[PDB]
């Protein structure tokens, strides 16, 4: 003509997607992106943390040397993965706060032992059973010492240990529940036993308890399992006249950043930095739907299992 | 959107436009023809590109906590260990959701105002020489060849020049 | 308000206007008169109902949680089911103020942003054929009955037609 | 004339209400509403929730079967309501960490009772107390078991009772604290007696300690309360040789969304889905001012009692 | 900003210009000058202050609490008062990440808003006897010293007085 | 000319600063301010709390009486400061449970003692040791009350105190624990001691462990400490053949807004409303980077430690 006409417009596709804003429930955008991992992989990722298969072993149970765990023994760790099928295969026990025990032990990353030499004079040592078999022999938790009479001596127990070493020491030792009280005075002469395992700063006595409980691998008695700090330039001292399963060194404790989580899901070659138990899942995400329980680097759990973030404009296709 | 220009004035989007994300097309002497603008296209992709990065910081490792998961009955502590993490989890997903309602309400806003923006930018050159039609389409009252064009998408438009010949063009009727 | 349509241009508001949110007033040939403009004001109701249901989320169920009154002094537990409330009520408080802030603000530049987009849209009609008082209303250049006016309300007004009687009754001047 | 002028506005209203923004403290709007529930009903309405209100009795009291609240024998509940009034009626007693034992009976959400056949040789039972007077007649807890000694006998008792039922049995047993050492022979042969209720996983004993306490209902004596969880498949074994305070059978957990609260507003013949102290209050709104303790479908507890949220444009008037 | 009139078609700031945030110059018979505008400075700044308290509450007074840092290695109850506090700040930490990006965000298009307002309301009154330039300026088609000026700013200026005038300096043209 | 120009503009400055939006990174404003309180005084501000310094004290130590400690008795508190290099300087001991005894006594906010008329028929009061030397004398905590036996004779103690005063009293007592048989004895003589501290609601029974500890202060015995909530119109009972380290009174517990706090910085003649262990900082801002340890009328405790909120427009200089 002689005139001439100038458009003016923005873009379109033929793929459109719904968002949400404040202003409408749905409105469709030219894109956008998932802000919430959903998917898991399906297996924990062998590869960026150090991760520890617990197998048929507890954390607590790896510790203690139940024979069955003796592989864990020198094992450190970022995550220990407990499985369900894990079983105890030892002297029954029980320990008084046994979650938080195993909370410790979890954040120190490590069970690696440390030997230390205990003098135990009148009694005689390393008592056994048919509870822990190591092989087809009766044995005992490798990391426990238990200590009976001799001749028909036990005198009042009393043995120091100091530590200079710099660190916390973590002791673990326990008490003995026999189940008879012929039992009672039969291993350890005195009808009454005591355990009185202190420092300068704690100090904790405990009175065997005795009676018949419910048969588990032969055995009506039971073992109880305390555990002692000693910090730099204190000192353990170790005082009893019956029943006492002593230690047998110390455990470093760490300011670690280890953990231990339960889980049934398979290790695998791969790599992730956030763990869940449903397996490893990806980082890219601010959110995540797959789990509560995490460790590492891990977006943030939230109920909403999607949450779409628009990435361009209104989408305003013709027809 | 608050500028009525995208899915206002402007009736709908150009499915044909893989150059940017907004610009001209136009009718003149030598034909027909389309052009993406650079700028408004950037300034739109600038602010939506790590838009996220500049609320949620980078992610951070987090490693042994409260256990989640309990095999026991045990009373007062677990009933808090619950409620800690139960008051979490629905704390940080009340913020997702506001999150993401702003964030894709402030996208819409900024791209309909680069839209306007750009409109108003090309009718502040045409000056008197145009008429706005309303489509978001300009009614230029003279020749404007490829090259006019391009200096009108360039910025270089001078108005002075065509004004004469916009009058006549504009002014050859009056009843 | 961000448009300065209302409380701005538009010097106030018509309390007569039962029929709608948003509309028109015009004198003409055929007397005086008052229509409200349905798109406007539904497209800011749409906005404002249901406005909240965005953000927070239908609410739910909640039933055995942590004690939160003491009869007696315990010490350490006590202490963390206290902080561990007191904690969640302050969050939840910041938030819910956060909230109406974000959204009475929203709410205002979505009303008058409507308002701005009506005048504008209207303007774009009446082309050269009509002068921006600056009230928010429009001196039209020609003889404009009910019926007239009502193709304004309705977006079906034609210029072209009327282009001619207004362009005598502008330039009837000119020192 | 010869032209035509079309003016644009927007409405208006006689009643405005202020309301804030980012913008502006204080701001006139056509119309706003309260997020803020702040006003509660005055009363727990009975319905939408089973709601059983505890009268004299407290939840615990409720379910050792204090004669005088035998009428919440066979309850289950939604919500249990404690009044401030509820007074205890019976043998004197404590309950080391009552308040997780109260926590769990209440997610329980009941106190229905499933009588069991134990066999104690060897003593006599149903031992009753002036503490707790059943009519006019001395009596006990109902849900307990007090043995005493028979003849000059009290044989070191030793019952089994395994747990066959698919679903956790919940046992709450006690032990006798007397008031003289005149007394503990009295009663039970021995000196001092002893009581392990125990199981394969757990094992917890008593000893229990001697002495005078100050009255209540003419006794000095006392009794102190314990509870045993015990998982399918496992088994209960108690053991003990004095001054045992029996269990009549088991509580049945259920993972229930029940609860207590503590309030002494009244019940009455109303609707409602959400539950404070202060009464029943309405859903309707987001957020609520009435009580930080709620139960059901509650708002969110907020330290603000009001906050407007407009529902209109700027409302400008003209005079 | 969203009217891309701030850091827009206003191409800079007047460092030279201390009587308030927006203003005019001019030139004219009597020479140049320069003159703040007091009505949409003061509009922002009452935005402006005291912008934050409409959120966060005036702070309070918090006393005895949990310990927060321990001597000893306890297990359960330590992880959870560790977790409590670090779940708190955390959530707080969010918090104030994203008010300011909001405040901030609100505080530009605010100031962009108002200096498009005082164009746009400017231009209203001119009518048909200016031309916008682009700059953000005016070309005014008629002789206006000094006291035409005032009567612009003030809001007073009466653009049939200069209609005459203007149409004669503007339509001197036409090929 | 026969024209006028008219420009319409905004100002900027020569200092402009960076701040982020929602839409940028960075973008230069004209002014801004701090909204994270990064900078601590370096001191406590001695002035708008009542601060008092523990100094060589802790909290504990220094509501028991530990001699070095008796310049703190008669005080009350808003904060008390408790300093690293206090020590213990009297007959070592434990609290279990010390933490929340701790907590308890900080919140009450006084350490203020009212003496009591107990009547120890039958022992001998007021026992003393080498391990506190109130000057060269021996000496004991001054709020506790060591009874030995006098003659041979350490007849069954059984002493009663109503408290009618309104109030709740906090009883503060403990057990001694001998190194040695012949100690247990010799002091006391009954062959093993026992404590039952009592009230209607409450009931507390501790029997004393015994045995070899490690020497502090040329001593291997201990003393435990636990301590009795007693409510208006009940009654305190102590019943005691062995052992007893008796009350000598109550402290009055208020429902305080009292705290304390670990800190090694030093107090001084400034003015302040909040308080960290590194000493006072302002208020002004809303959020704060220095401790999330605080008390009194603080800003929000972040990890980020700048927080930049605009002031101003854009700043678009020229050049
Ligand atoms: C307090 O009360 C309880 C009552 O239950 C007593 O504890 C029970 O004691 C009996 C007798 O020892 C236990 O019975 C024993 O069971 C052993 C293993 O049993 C399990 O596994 C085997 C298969 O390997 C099954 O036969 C059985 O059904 C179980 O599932 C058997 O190996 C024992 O038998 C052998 O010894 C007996 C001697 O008693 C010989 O006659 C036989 O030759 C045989 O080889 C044995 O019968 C029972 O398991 C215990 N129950 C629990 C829960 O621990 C306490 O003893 C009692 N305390 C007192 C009275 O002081
Ligand atoms: C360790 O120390 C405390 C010291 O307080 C002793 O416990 C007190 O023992 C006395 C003597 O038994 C108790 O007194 C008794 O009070 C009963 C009820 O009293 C309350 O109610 C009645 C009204 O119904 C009021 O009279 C009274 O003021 C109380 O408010 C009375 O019914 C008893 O009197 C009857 O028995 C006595 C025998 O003592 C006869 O002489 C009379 O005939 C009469 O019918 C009785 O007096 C006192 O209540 C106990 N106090 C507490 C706190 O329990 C322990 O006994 C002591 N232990 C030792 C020495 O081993
Ligand atoms: C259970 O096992 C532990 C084994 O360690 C025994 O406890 C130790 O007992 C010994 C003997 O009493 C203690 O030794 C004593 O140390 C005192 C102070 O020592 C510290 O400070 C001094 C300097 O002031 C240093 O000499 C020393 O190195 C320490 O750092 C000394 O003052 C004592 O010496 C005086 O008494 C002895 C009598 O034994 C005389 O011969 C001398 O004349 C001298 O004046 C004394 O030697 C040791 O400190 C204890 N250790 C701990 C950890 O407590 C238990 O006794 C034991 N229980 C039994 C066997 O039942
Ligand atoms: C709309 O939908 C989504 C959502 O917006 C969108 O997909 C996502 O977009 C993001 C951001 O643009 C993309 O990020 C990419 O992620 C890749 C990881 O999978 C990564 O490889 C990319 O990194 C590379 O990016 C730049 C280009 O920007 C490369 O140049 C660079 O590579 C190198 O460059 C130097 C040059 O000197 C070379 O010498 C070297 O070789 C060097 O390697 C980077 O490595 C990038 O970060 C994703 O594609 C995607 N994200 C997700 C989670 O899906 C769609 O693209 C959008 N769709 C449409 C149609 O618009
Ligand atoms: C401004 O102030 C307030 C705040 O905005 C406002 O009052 C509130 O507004 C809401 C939302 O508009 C109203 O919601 C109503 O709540 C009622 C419960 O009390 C409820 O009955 C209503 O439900 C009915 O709503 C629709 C109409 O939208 C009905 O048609 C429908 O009924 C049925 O319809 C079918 C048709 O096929 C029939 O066949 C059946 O009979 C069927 O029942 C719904 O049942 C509605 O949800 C409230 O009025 C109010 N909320 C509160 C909490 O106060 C004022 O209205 C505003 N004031 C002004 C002047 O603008
Ligand atoms: C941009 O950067 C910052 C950030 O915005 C800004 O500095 C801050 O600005 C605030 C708010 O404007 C200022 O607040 C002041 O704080 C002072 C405490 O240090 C305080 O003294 C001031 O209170 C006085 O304020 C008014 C004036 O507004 C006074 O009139 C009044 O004094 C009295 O008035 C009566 C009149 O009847 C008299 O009779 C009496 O004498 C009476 O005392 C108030 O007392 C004020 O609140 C701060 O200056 C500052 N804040 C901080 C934390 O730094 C810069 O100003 C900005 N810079 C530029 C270049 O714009
Ligand atoms: C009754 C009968 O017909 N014949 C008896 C056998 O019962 C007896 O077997 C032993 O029975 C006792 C209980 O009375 C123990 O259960 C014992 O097993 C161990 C065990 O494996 O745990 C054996 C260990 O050597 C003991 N270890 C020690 C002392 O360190 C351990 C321990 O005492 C208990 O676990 C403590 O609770 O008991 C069964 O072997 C058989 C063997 O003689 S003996 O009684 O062991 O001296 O003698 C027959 O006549
Ligand atoms: C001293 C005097 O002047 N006359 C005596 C009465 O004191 C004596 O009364 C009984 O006193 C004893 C305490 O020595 C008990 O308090 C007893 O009450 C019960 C009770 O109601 O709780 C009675 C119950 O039958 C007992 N129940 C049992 C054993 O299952 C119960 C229980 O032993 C204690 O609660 C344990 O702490 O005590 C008062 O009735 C009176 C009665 O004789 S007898 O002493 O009960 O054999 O004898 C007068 O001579
Ligand atoms: C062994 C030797 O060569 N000569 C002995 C001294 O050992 C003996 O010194 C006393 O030793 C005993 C431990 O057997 C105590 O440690 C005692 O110190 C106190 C103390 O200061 O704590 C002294 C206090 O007067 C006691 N206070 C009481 C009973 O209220 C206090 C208390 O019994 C314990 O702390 C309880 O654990 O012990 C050392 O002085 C010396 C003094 O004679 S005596 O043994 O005290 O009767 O006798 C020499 O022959
Ligand atoms: C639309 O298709 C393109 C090209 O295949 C793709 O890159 C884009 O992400 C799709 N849009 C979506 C998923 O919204
Ligand atoms: C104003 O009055 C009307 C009619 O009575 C009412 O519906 C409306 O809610 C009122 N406005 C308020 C409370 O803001
Ligand atoms: C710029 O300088 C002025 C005057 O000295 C000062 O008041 C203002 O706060 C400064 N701007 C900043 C710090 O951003």
């Amino acid at each position: 003509n002689n005139t001439a006409t100038l458009c003016l417009g923005h873009h379109a596709v033929a793929n459109g997607t719904l968002v949400k804003t404040m202003s409408d429930d749905q409105i469709e955008v030219t894109n956008a992106t998932e802000l919430v991992q959903s998917i898991s992989m399906g297996k924990i990722c062998n590869k960026s943390y150090r991760i520890l298969d617990g197998r048929n072993c507890t954390l607590i149970d790896a510790m203690l040397g139940d024979p069955h765990c003796d592989a864990f023994q020198y094992e450190s760790w970022d995550l220990f993965i407990e499985r369900s099928n894990a079983f105890s295969n030892c002297y029954p026990y029980d320990i008084p706060d046994y979650a938080s025990l195993r909370s410790i032990v979890a954040s120190s990353g490590t069970v690696e032992f440390t030997a230390e030499g205990f003098t135990w004079t009148g009694v005689t040592q390393n008592g056994r059973s048919g509870a822990c078999k190591r092989g087809s022999a009766d044995s005992f938790f490798s990391r426990l010492n238990w200590l009976t009479k001799s001749g028909s001596s036990y005198p009042t127990l009393n043995v120091t240990m100091p530590n200079n070493k710099n660190f916390d020491k973590l002791y673990i030792w326990g008490i003995h529940h026999p189940s008879s009280n012929q039992e009672q005075t039969k291993l350890y002469i005195q009808e009454s036993g005591r355990v009185t395992v202190s420092t300068k700063r704690s100090q904790q006595t405990i009175i065997p308890n005795i009676g018949s409980r419910p048969l588990v691998r032969g055995q009506s008695g039971r073992i109880s399992i305390y555990w002692t700090i000693v910090k730099p330039g204190d000192i353990l001292m170790i005082n009893s006249n019956g029943n006492l399963v002593a230690p047998r060194g110390y455990f470093k404790l760490n300011t670690g950043k280890s953990s231990v989580m339960r889980s049934d899901v398979p290790i695998d070659i791969c790599v992730s930095e956030c763990i869940t138990p449903n397996g490893s899942i990806s980082n890219d995400k601010p959110f995540q739907n797959v789990n509560k329980v995490t460790y590492g680097k891990c977006p943030k759990y939230i109920r909403q299992n999607t949450l779409k973030l628009a990435t361009g404009m209104r989408n305003v296709p013709e027809k | 959107g608050i500028f009525g220009a995208i899915a206002g004035f402007i009736e709908n989007g150009w499915e044909g436009m893989v150059d940017g994300w907004y610009g001209f097309r136009y009718q003149n002497s030598e034909g027909t023809g389309q052009a993406a603008d650079l700028k408004s296209t950037q300034a739109a992709i600038d602010q939506i590109n790590g838009k996220l990065n500049r609320v949620i910081e980078r992610t951070n490792e987090k490693f042994h906590q409260i256990e989640k998961e309990f095999s026991e009955v045990e009373g007062r502590i677990q009933d808090l260990e619950k409620y800690v993490e139960d008051t979490k989890i629905d704390l940080w997903s009340y913020n997702a959701e506001l999150l993401v309602a702003l964030e894709n309400q402030h996208t819409i806003d900024l791209t309909d105002a680069e839209m306007n923006k750009l409109f108003e930018k090309t009718r502040r050159q045409l000056r008197e020489n145009a008429e706005d039609m309303g489509d978001g389409c300009f009614k230029i009252y003279h020749k404007c060849d490829n090259a006019c064009i391009e200096s009108i998408r360039t910025g270089t438009y001078d108005h002075y020049i065509y004004r004469d010949e916009a009058l006549n063009n504009r002014f050859q009727s009056g009843r």
